[PDB]
DNA sequence: GCATCCGTGAGTCGAGG
DNA sequence: CGTGTCAGTAGCTGTCACGGATGC
RNA sequence: CUCGA
């Protein structure tokens, strides 16, 4: 039917990263106010995407230790974000 | 050859550029504009920069 | 070349039907060639650049 | 990636250079599938050659997560990086 | 009085010349063309009294040319006859609403004639839904009114050219035989005194090769072309000789790669030029050849084909012209002059209208079906064949669809104001298929030709790249069935003007001499002067005896267009500003309330009625019931007709088309009278603007060079307020992970933004919506594997599960704001036929009330345009002696340069209309008002007057009226006999030192408003391929720092500003994000990176087998975050 | 001229064999993308058709070679493969171009670099964010170094700077909500915007940019309305009358760019014509009559 | 050795389709 | 899958100046 | 296609 070189076809566009860059800046601020243990566990579960046992194997800690650190560190970040007015 | 291929006769310049295997010293107004360097003129010369 | 018959009336007086008709010949070609003369002007300009 | 590099060299591309660039040969003439939007293998949009349509998502669907970063899938042959590689990975056609 | 025929307001004209012939139907070009195509009873009765015997419509003509269809043997035959139409499928407004096409089903009668069985089966076969033309002369394709534009094409026939050679500097000559269809044939004489012929663009064969292939002996050629030495040198320099030899020579150059048989070339050389299958000169193409060559000039036009005699007479015409001959008679033909043709002359330049352009597309669609017929005949059996089995209507309906859907002649209708639509239906476009390319149009096709007088307007034409290529039809002009443009003239018997009027074509006009319209004529008809200004062939104007005038012009405005004829005092404005004056009238915006101009021309009435945006009574009667919704008319016979008002409808260009009733309950109204008027109409006349009190003076630099100063009264009293309506649309589709649904429930949105939505997620009627507000709440399901690491962490730290959908709601664009006036919902669930993959469709109409703002573009009728630079308070305005402040201040410097004094004369007459006048009746009629009609000697305030083009008010009468202007309510005369008045500075109080010209001018609000033209962008979308910001305001794009703008930065030496523009601010993928962070952080601006567009350039040079590499200072090649494998 | 070509292959050390290809490279797919249409159908780049016809004919040649078909079929197939690669690189260069649907010549790889629409002139010599445009209106009260831009234009142009200040003065809790405030135009932004644009110069441009004074720097002044207010003395340089003209605005971000606008490009520092040395910002129309 | 013919170039920006 | 009597573009020239390789 | 400077 159509050719992109041919006129009358809309060119593809990609949105700007403003909303993503602002969230990344606020997440980076809330991350700095965390313990080296909690910060090094959320950055291995959400930034590296590893499994629960994979983080437990790397850090040399128990399985439930990674589950507990992740459980608090998420709530710790929610504390810092709600204190700065981040929308739910 | 980069300042010439963007002026006129693009294919005629790029053919002779690849046959003669010319290398372009990226030191010119038109060239720095394309690659994103500071133009070697005005506040871009090394004396003021 | 100029028409052997001039437009005797003034725009304050008001041109006749035939006077107005012969005037548009030079008026339209005056606007027409202006688009071509600006193209050759800008082309010469970018060659000089 | 600093912005100071002196020369920009141009030359004839050897047929061996074309193979040194290419991440695979485009054998079939097909493009994609018109129901699943998945590109056909060895076609002009093959994910084994050019790269994954989506980030960290392979063709056969076995590897869809970020933890398997850099794994060459054995069942479909697609690498798992971002779709940014589909703007720089070259293909080639071997002429008879 | 002016235009006392329909019952219009009494506009009094400054007319000294009577109108012998009233303006024709301004919509006839679109109407008559379509009535002939479908053979309507109106066209048939028109052709009946025209003298025609057995006339044939456009569809009947295609069926007769097509019938019959036979195979090689002749055992099978198919024929068509009797085309007829059933009622229209859906009404006009239903098609606009449901986005379908206005069409009627076309029925024909087809039958199969079998010679080998002696039996025929006849039946009715449905051909296809045939697009129908509305009463307004428009078509409706997929719910959009379109206009099929008449095309100026080169008329079929034989044409001769006198070209000058480049190298030898000798006069050459060439011939072209342009058929109405088929292959082309051009003879020429090169610079070597030899004659050749190019057959269908192919190689140029010697002219005797064609003669030998047709069966002419080498002796008879010397007998015919012996009087010239250039033909003796042609037969001598010839290569091959023989009837069966040059016939194969043509075959191998025309159809290469095939075995050349003496009868395979004998077949095509008869089919390509002499069989009606692959070649055809139309009735106009045959007649144009029979006149140019001077043969068969008395025979009835029956030959629809080229003949061998014409080819010989053409070569004879060429060879004589080359050696200076000026006269020739074909053996057995009348005498004819030997000359070259203009191809720009309107006798050789043909106009094909709506019916022909559609007919040609039907003919091509029929021929594609004919091939299907012949193929389906030889495949199926010869006894179960019916007309239904041989006919596949797919290529036919797809051929008319391809035309109306995609064609330079099928144009999106101009609908700014009624005049813009009327002008669009009367456009004459040279561009398009069969015409010419824009790159193939020199300065000669575009300029005014002397044959355009009274046919195409020399003023109304765009000033852009389409100048001269698009013209407007003259007022009284019409098109004959051949395709040329006829214009009426008054036949002068023996120096006596007669009321007998006859239409003459372009060449017919050249065979006589015509007198100018404003000739002094006796009451009996004899010219006052023996010598009168007369137009002659080749554009000659000179005096000539009264016993020589053959015809004369009907009206002074005979040469101008409808829009051009609406400029008062047009004879006082140069052609440049007159062109802009007519072009900007089509750009007027319909205001809330409309005022007819005080200074008119008389054309505004017929321009409004013939446009079709008013409501005229079909039959006389009384008004039974009148409402804002509809008007009911009780006829004399007893029947009732009810006309429905179009209220607050969106036009094609966003203007407000709103009709209002004029008549009241129980008003006797005659037939053809305006009972309700629409946009830009007042009592049935075109009201493109308002009458504003103008002062011609500089005012503190706010009106400096073409800026305009306005009184805030125009804002307070909605004088220049206009309504605009925008259409917003969104659909809910089926996606890979589910289906988009339109719901009020939108993730992470408060109940305050969703407060204006109903329970469905749609904004409610009457809500006022700013930019960014939600119009339709739509959510689309997004997969889990498509989530950012931060977005997945952000989803975990908020505990909001089951939000697998994202926001894709329809929001209000930047710069839009208004009241929601209408909602339209289309659902697949509710039987509404949506495109496959769509479940719901919503259209929201938003109306904004736009007052006049600083920067909006105003203009008059004389090409005097300008934006609004300042809107002072009503007390700051320079006010007259009695305290009334002026409405608009126009700078004086921009008046005597443009040569548009008409605005000054309009200002003077405009004031006299506002105030009124009374001529001194005692001691006789004064010497200046001797030519004025008795109806003009007295005028009440706010009187309407007419200044017809090239006629109307003279400066002597205008000067006299200023001397007897009526006083105001206090008895004081405010303006002087010079036309100037004493003004007071509203800011200081001191009166201005000198009197200033003050009066009333008609000002129009053009469709160039700052509300649309303002735009700004910090960041936004980027083009996916080049990673540069988008373009256009609608896409929220950025401005283009072009090539010339980079030269300016380099000229300044602004290296850092230039690098910043081309890197971080444009296509640096990582630099633009880190710049945005550095701003919100308060940090400094980082260092620019490498443009992504340069990365794409290298990857494209690689695809062209070019090994490009970037080397460092040492020489090692450096990669760009990528590698290479084999 | 023959030596000019031969000596190039001699000295450089690259073989002339590169002029004959055994393999053709395929450009990455994102540079020849195939987009889906709102009607359900698909629209693709012409390069995909050219690559597809090269692939179709090259695979047919492999069949003929395998089948041992007559040399007339193999040779007439090899010719078509030559014309297909010729169209992929430069369609139309030899003979008649490969037409697509509607007798439209398909674009080739070399068409991506040719002329005004090519990659060089369209996307390299000219390209920008932080910019806007509107109608121009004369402003007599303005000083020569001043210009008036609409408030709604300045808010979007200075949007990130305004967000930064909204979060500093505690009008907004975080930078995220500060963005929602500018998008919603909360009344606090108009007081904040005035502080932001203070002595921050902007660039005004009217096309065509004939000389360097076609772009000049000004001190912005927040004005109501939606039109740009231009000084009457810079009208000569811009060749800008007020009959519907539009001008573009560009906001310099870096410190160096602002300094280049403040010093090099300021309208008050450029009164004389660089071509002739005679003044341009002088009384010209109403002003000369008044004097 | 020269007339032919091929290929090159032909303002910038903006709006809506 | 097998295929088997005639079975044959649309469109179009209404650009041009200029230089130099290509060609009788 | 059409229009604005
Ligand atoms: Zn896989």
């Amino acid at each position: 039917v159509g050719s992109t070189d041919q006129s009358g076809t809309p060119e593809q566009s990609t949105p700007d990263e403003v909303n993503a860059a602002l969230d990344r800046l606020l997440i980076a601020d809330a991350l700095a106010q965390l313990s080296a243990e909690h910060r090094a566990v959320i950055q291995r579960s959400y930034y590296r995407g590893w499994s629960t046992a994979q983080i437990a194997t790397d850090l040399g800690i128990a399985e439930g230790t990674v589950k507990s650190r992740l459980h608090y560190a998420v709530r710790a970040l929610r504390l810092t974000l709600q204190e700065l007015g981040v929308t739910r | 050859w980069l300042s010439a291929a963007s002026f006129q006769e693009t294919t005629r310049v790029l053919t002779d550029a690849a046959i003669n295997c010319r290398s372009d010293k990226l030191n010119g107004l038109k060239e720095n504009v394309i690659i994103g360097k500071l133009i070697p003129a005005g506040t871009g010369i090394n004396r003021y920069r | 070349e100029f028409i052997p018959r001039p437009v005797k009336s003034s725009f304050r007086e008001g041109l006749t039907v035939l006077e107005y008709f012969i005037n548009t010949h030079g008026a339209r070609k005056g606007l027409a060639d202006t688009a071509l003369r600006t193209a050759d002007s800008g082309y010469l300009t970018r060659r000089l650049v | 990636d600093v912005n100071f590099f002196d020369e920009l060299r141009i030359g004839l591309a050897t047929a061996e250079d074309i193979r040194q660039w290419s991440y695979g040969e485009v054998k079939k003439p097909e493009t994609i599938n018109y129901r699943t939007l998945k590109p056909e293998k060895d076609g002009l949009f093959c994910e084994k050659i050019f790269g994954p349509t989506r980030d960290w998502e392979c063709y056969c669907g076995k590897y869809k997560r970020v933890r398997f970063k850099g794994i060459i899938c054995e069942r479909c042959g697609v690498e798992v990086t971002r779709a940014k590689v589909r703007r720089e990975r070259m293909g080639h056609i071997e002429l008879a | 009085s002016n235009n006392s025929v329909p019952g219009a307001p009494n506009r009094v004209s400054f007319a000294k010349l009577r109108e012998p012939l009233e303006v024709p139907g301004l919509l006839d070009v679109q109407t008559d063309s379509f009535e002939w195509l479908i053979g309507s009873p109106r066209w048939r009765e028109s052709a009946a009294e025209r003298g025609d015997v057995n006339p044939v419509g456009g569809l009947e003509e295609v069926l007769y040319e097509l019938s019959p269809i036979e195979d090689f043997s002749g055992s099978m035959s198919l024929s068509f006859s009797d085309p007829r139409f059933d009622d229209v499928k859906a009404p006009v407004d239903e098609c606009k609403d449901k986005d379908m096409t206005y069409a009627a089903p076309l029925f024909v009668t087809a039958e199969f004639i079998n010679n080998n069985t002696g039996e025929i089966k006849s039946q009715t076969v449905f051909m296809g839904d045939f697009p129908m033309m509305t009463e307004k002369g428009t078509f409706i394709i997929n719910g959009t009114e379109r206009v099929v534009v008449s095309q100026l094409v080169r008329s079929p026939g034989v044409y001769f050219d006198e070209t000058i050679d480049k190298s030898t500097d000798k006069t050459l000559h060439s011939v072209k035989v342009i058929p109405s269809r088929g292959a082309w044939l051009e003879f020429d004489v090169d610079k070597r005194d030899t004659v050749g012929v190019r057959i269908d663009r192919k190689r140029r064969q010697p002219v005797t090769v064609l003669l030998k292939a047709l069966g002419w002996t080498s002796e008879q050629i010397v007998e015919r072309f012996g009087f010239s030495e250039i033909m003796r040198s042609t037969l001598e320099k010839d290569n091959t000789v023989g009837t069966d030899e040059a016939l194969l020579d043509i075959y191998r150059k025309l159809r290469p790669g095939e075995p050349p048989t003496k009868e395979s070339a004998q077949t095509l050389l008869e089919n390509l030029f002499f069989k009606e299958k692959r070649y055809d000169l139309a009735r106009v193409g045959r007649y144009k050849v029979n006149k140019k060559l001077g043969l068969h000039v008395g025979e009835p036009i029956t030959s629809s084909t080229l003949t061998e005699e014409d080819v010989v007479a053409t070569i004879e015409y060429l060879v004589r012209l080359h050696e200076g001959q000026t006269t020739m008679t074909v053996p057995g033909g009348v005498e004819v002059p030997v000359e070259t043709d203009d191809i720009d002359h309107f006798g050789n330049r043909r106009l094909r209208t709506v019916g022909e352009l559609i007919q040609n597309q039907i003919r091509v669609g029929m021929s594609r079906m004919e091939r299907v017929v012949r193929e389906r005949m030889t495949t199926q059996d010869v006894e179960a064949i019916t007309p239904q089995t041989l006919i596949n209507i797919r290529p036919v309906v797809a051929a008319i669809k391809e035309f109306f859907g995609t064609s330079q002649l099928s144009q999106f209708m101009d609908q700014n104001n009624p005049l813009s639509g009327l002008t669009h239906k009367r456009r004459l476009s040279a561009l398009g298929p069969g015409g010419l390319s824009r790159e193939r149009a020199g300065l000669e096709v575009r300029d005014v030709h002397p044959s355009h007088y009274g046919r195409m307007c020399p003023i109304e034409t765009p000033e852009g790249p389409n100048i001269g290529l698009i013209g407007s039809l003259s007022v009284y002009a019409r098109v004959n069935p051949f395709g040329f443009i006829e214009t009426p003239y008054r036949k002068v018997v023996d120096g006596v003007v007669s009321d007998e009027i006859v239409y003459l074509t372009a060449d017919e006009e050249d065979r006589h001499v015509v007198a100018q319209a404003n000739s002094p004529i006796d009451a009996d008809g004899r010219f006052v002067e023996p010598r009168v200004l007369v137009r002659r062939k080749a554009g000659e104007v000179e005096y000539v005896p009264s016993s020589e005038v053959d015809y004369m012009d009907v009206s002074p405005r005979q040469m101008v267009s409808v829009a051009t004829a609406m400029i008062p005092f047009l004879e006082h404005d140069d052609a440049n500003r007159a062109l802009m004056g007519a072009n900007m009238q089509r750009q007027a915006v319909p205001l809330v309330r409309s005022e007819a101009p005080l200074v008119g021309t008389g054309m505004e009435l017929r321009a409004a009625i013939d446009a079709g945006d008013v409501v005229v009574a079909e039959e006389s009667g009384v008004i039974e019931e009148v409402s804002a919704d509809y008007i009911t008319v009780m006829h004399d016979n007893g029947t009732r007709r009810t006309y429905r008002m179009r209220k607050f409808a969106r036009s094609n260009h966003g203007t407000c088309a709103n009709q209002c009733p004029i008549v009241d309950a129980g008003d006797r109204v005659e037939a053809g009278q305006v009972i309700a008027d629409g946009p830009c109409t007042d009592d049935g006349e075109m009201a493109l603007g308002k009458n504003l009190l103008v002062a011609i003076m500089p005012w503190e630099g706010h009106n400096y060079e073409d800026a305009i100063i306005l009184s805030n009264r125009l804002v307070e009293e909605d004088v220049l307020t206009s309504i605009h309506i925008e259409e917003h649309e969104i659909d809910a589709r089926d996606t890979k992970l589910g289906a988009e649904e339109i719901t009020r429930d939108i993730p992470n949105i408060s109940d305050e933004v969703l407060a204006d939505l109903d329970e469905r997620g749609i904004v409610r009627i009457g809500a006022e919506v700013r930019d960014g507000d939600i119009l339709v709440g739509k959510v689309t399901p997004k997969g889990e594997t498509e989530l950012t690491p931060e977005e997945r962490l952000l989803r975990a730290i908020f505990g909001e599960k089951a939000r697998e959908v994202r926001d894709t709601s329809l929001k209000v664009p930047h710069g839009e704001s208004g009241k929601v006036i209408g909602i339209r919902v289309f659902s697949r669930e509710d039987e509404d036929e949506l495109p496959a993959g769509v479940n719901e469709l919503v259209r929201v109409y938003v109306a904004q009330k736009r007052k006049i703002s600083d920067g909006d573009k105003l203009a008059g009728r004389h090409g005097n345009k300008g934006v609004i630079g300042k809107i002072l308070p009503v007390e700051d305005m320079p006010f007259l002696a009695d305290g009334t402040p002026v409405d608009i201040i126009l700078n004086t410097h921009g008046v005597p340069r443009r040569m548009n004094i008409g605005q000054i004369l309009e200002t003077h007459l405009g004031w006299c209309a506002h105030s009124g006048w009374k001529v001194d009746a005692a001691k006789g009629v004064p010497d200046w008002a001797a030519r004025l009609p008795d109806e003009l000697l007295e005028a009440q305030p706010n009187a309407i007057v007419s200044t017809p083009v090239f006629d109307g008010a003279q400066e002597a009468e205008l000067q006299g009226l200023l001397s007897c202007t009526l006083p105001n309510r206090d008895g004081d005369v405010l303006v002087d006999a010079d036309g100037k008045a004493m003004l007071f500075d509203g800011r200081s109080g001191e009166p201005f030192p000198y009197p200033v010209t003050v009066g009333y001018m008609y000002i129009m609000k053009l469709h160039h408003l700052v509300d649309d033209k303002i735009h700004a962008r910090s960041t936004g979308p980027y083009s996916m391929i080049t990673q540069q910001p988008l373009g256009g305001k609608a896409q929220f794009g950025g401005q283009r720092f072009g090539e010339m703008e980079c030269w300016a930065m380099q000229a300044y030496g602004a290296a850092y500003t230039l690098q910043e523009l081309l890197t971080i601010k444009s296509d640096d993928t990582v630099g633009r994000v880190k710049v945005y962070e550095a701003i919100v952080k308060g940090e400094n601006i980082p260092e620019p990176g490498i443009p992504e567009s340069f990365k794409v350039l290298l990857k494209e040079l690689q695809s062209l087998c070019l090994n490009v590499e970037v080397l460092s200072s040492d020489g090692a090649a450096i990669e760009l975050r990528e590698g290479e494998d084999e | 001229k023959r030596l000019k070509v031969v000596a190039a292959f001699q000295q450089s050390g690259n073989s002339p064999m590169g002029m004959v290809l055994d393999a053709v490279p395929v450009i990455p797919p994102e540079l020849r993308p195939m987009v889906q249409l709102d009607g359900g159908r698909f629209a693709t780049s012409d390069l995909n058709d050219l690559y597809r016809r090269v692939i179709n004919r090259n695979n047919r040649l492999k069949r003929l070679i395998d089948l041992g078909a007559p040399e007339i079929i193999v040779n007439n197939e090899k010719r078509m493969l030559q014309e297909s690669v010729d169209a992929l690189f430069d369609n139309g260069r030899r003979g008649r171009p490969v037409t697509g649907p509607g007798n439209r010549p398909l674009k080739s790889l070399s068409d991506l670099l040719k002329g005004k629409q090519g990659r060089f002139r369209q996307n390299l010599l000219g390209k920008v964010d932080y910019s806007g445009r509107s109608v121009i209106v004369v402003g007599p009260q303005l000083k020569l170094h001043q210009c008036g831009l609409p408030k709604l234009m300045a808010l979007e142009l200075f949007k990130p700077f305004v967000m930064k200040r909204l979060v500093d003065l505690n009008h907004a809790q975080n930078i995220k909500s500060a963005k929602r405030m500018v998008e919603r135009q909360r009344p606090q932004v108009w007081d904040v915007l005035e502080e932001v644009i203070a002595e921050h110069p902007v660039l005004l441009n009217r096309a065509p940019t004939l000389h360097r004074l076609g772009i000049q720097a000004f001190e912005p002044m927040l004005v109501e309305g939606k039109a740009i207010q231009l000084h009457p003395l810079v009208c000569e340089a811009f060749n800008a009358d007020f009959d519907g003209d539009q001008m573009a605005v560009h906001l310099p971000l870096s410190a160096e760019a602002q300094a280049e606008a403040r010093i090099l490009m300021l309208s008050s520092n450029n009164i004389l014509s660089p071509a002739s040395g005679r003044p341009l910002a002088m009384p010209r129309l109403d002003m000369v009559t008044g004097l």
